């Protein structure tokens, strides 16, 4: 009764052949005649100084002004990016915080890491002081990423190879997303919030149905860990960043890889990815000192953000599209346009 | 698994 | 004994095989159309005037 082992290989071939049948022309062939973007030369407009050690994560508030960052110094800082002043500095229990998130409402932030817990902080208490409103316990491995759906719902990814949807009020996992065979490193919610994508150390990305808890599609191609993942702004595609020194673009409806973004002299891993507002530019952070701005349609490197003295660990583009934030192991965030 | 997290955090041991 | 591993793999593969796909040429055309339709609204692609840029430097003339 290991016709199941044959059957698995039959189905893998059918999927491969179905994908191949849809591969009639490449994205590059299709975008060959459009004008290139030209030289993108963004400048550092603001530097956020205040962290005492490596920055590990950041996330913009939906107002395109406030952002939260997490650091080895054991602080979560909420920054006013326009003035460079801090708004809040939240002391954490440990240094080893790997992710932070800003709720779309602006009412809460979240973070976690080697504690294996997603902590939720109320920014708008009656007292006027920030304090822990919930500690989401359940993962049996490190918290790698988290993103609020709303004030009562957050999605987490973990080194335990699962993702989960949480009801914050009850503190319970409402849905558990099982399927990955390696540490899950990053997640990105679809614009409409019905779907999300995860990237993991099994070198695959998975599309999940949020309500029904099922993996709908699995995307392969990367040769090593996927560390970063981000939806294209219309929700029909997403980009990944990997230890294999490439970013890749995957399409949901064609169910396959559309493009690789790479260069012969890039040997190090990608830590973070994000699209510009229109999706035309793909920005990626690297283990060396820089961020590369890629033409997402043509795969040309349009530019470089060179202003850190160590790893660019994280980045994000504002909802209004006005600026990119980079966070680094050199202990600074920088705001670029 | 801890090894990936140590690389991400910049720890050695 | 643990052939329920192989059953679960098959059930997941069935779900992945049971989708209708579009041609890459069509998918690529829709992405390009999106980018062209929103190119003017992207500040990092098409620079807004320096007075509309929220990270402009403040000026105190006086």
């Amino acid at each position: 009764l290991d016709q199941l082992r044959q059957e698995a290989e039959q189905l893998k071939n059918q999927i491969r052949d179905a994908r191949k049948a849809c591969a009639d022309a490449t994205l590059s062939q299709i975008t060959n005649n459009i004008d290139p973007v030209g030289r993108i030369q963004m400048r550092t407009r603001r530097t956020l100084r205040g962290h005492l050690a490596k920055i590990y994560a950041m996330h913009w508030g939906t107002d395109s002004r406030l952002l939260v960052s997490a650091s080895q110094d054991g602080k979560l800082i909420i920054w006013d990016s326009y003035t460079t002043n801090k708004v809040h500095a939240i002391p954490l229990r440990s240094s080893w915080v790997m992710t932070c998130a800003y709720a779309p409402s602006g009412n809460y932030v979240a973070c976690g890491g080697l504690d294996n817990i997603c902590s939720i902080y109320n920014l708008k208490t009656r007292e006027g002081n920030v304090r822990v409103s919930r500690e989401l316990a359940g993962h049996t491995g490190y918290l790698s990423c988290c993103r609020f759906l709303d004030d009562n719902q957050i999605v987490t990814s973990s080194g335990d190879t699962t993702c989960a949807l949480w009801d914050i009020e009850t503190g319970q996992q409402t849905t558990t997303f099982t399927g990955h065979t390696g540490d899950v490193m990053s997640l990105s919610l679809a614009p409409d919030t019905r779907l999300f994508v995860s990237g993991a150390c099994d070198a695959s990305a998975k599309l999940w149905d949020v309500r029904e808890g099922m993996c709908r599609q699995t995307f392969t191609g990367h040769e090593s860990d996927i560390n970063a993942i981000c939806f294209f702004p219309n929700g029909n595609a997403f980009a990944t960043g990997s230890d294999d020194a490439t970013c890749r673009l995957f399409d949901l409806r064609a169910d396959q890889e559309l493009m690789t973004y790479s260069h012969d002299n890039i040997i190090c891993g990608i830590t973070s990815v994000s699209f510009s507002k229109s999706g035309r530019l793909l920005l990626a952070g690297y283990d060396d000192f820089n961020c590369n701005v890629w033409d997402a349609l043509k795969a040309d490197r349009a530019g470089v953000l060179a202003g850190h003295d160590n790893r660019v660990s994280c980045l994000g583009v504002t909802d209004d599209g006005m600026a990119v934030a980079t966070g680094s192991w050199d202990s600074f965030l920088k705001i670029w346009n | 698994k801890r090894p990936k997290a140590l690389k991400l955090l910049g720890m050695e041991d | 004994a643990s052939i329920a591993q192989a059953r679960k793999l098959v059930e997941q593969l069935k779900m992945e095989a049971n989708i209708d796909r579009i041609k890459v040429s069509k998918a690529a055309a829709d992405l390009m159309a999106y980018c062209e339709a929103h190119a003017k609204e992207d500040p990092l692609l098409t620079p807004v005037p320096a007075s509309e840029n929220p990270f402009r430097e403040k000026k105190f003339f006086s």
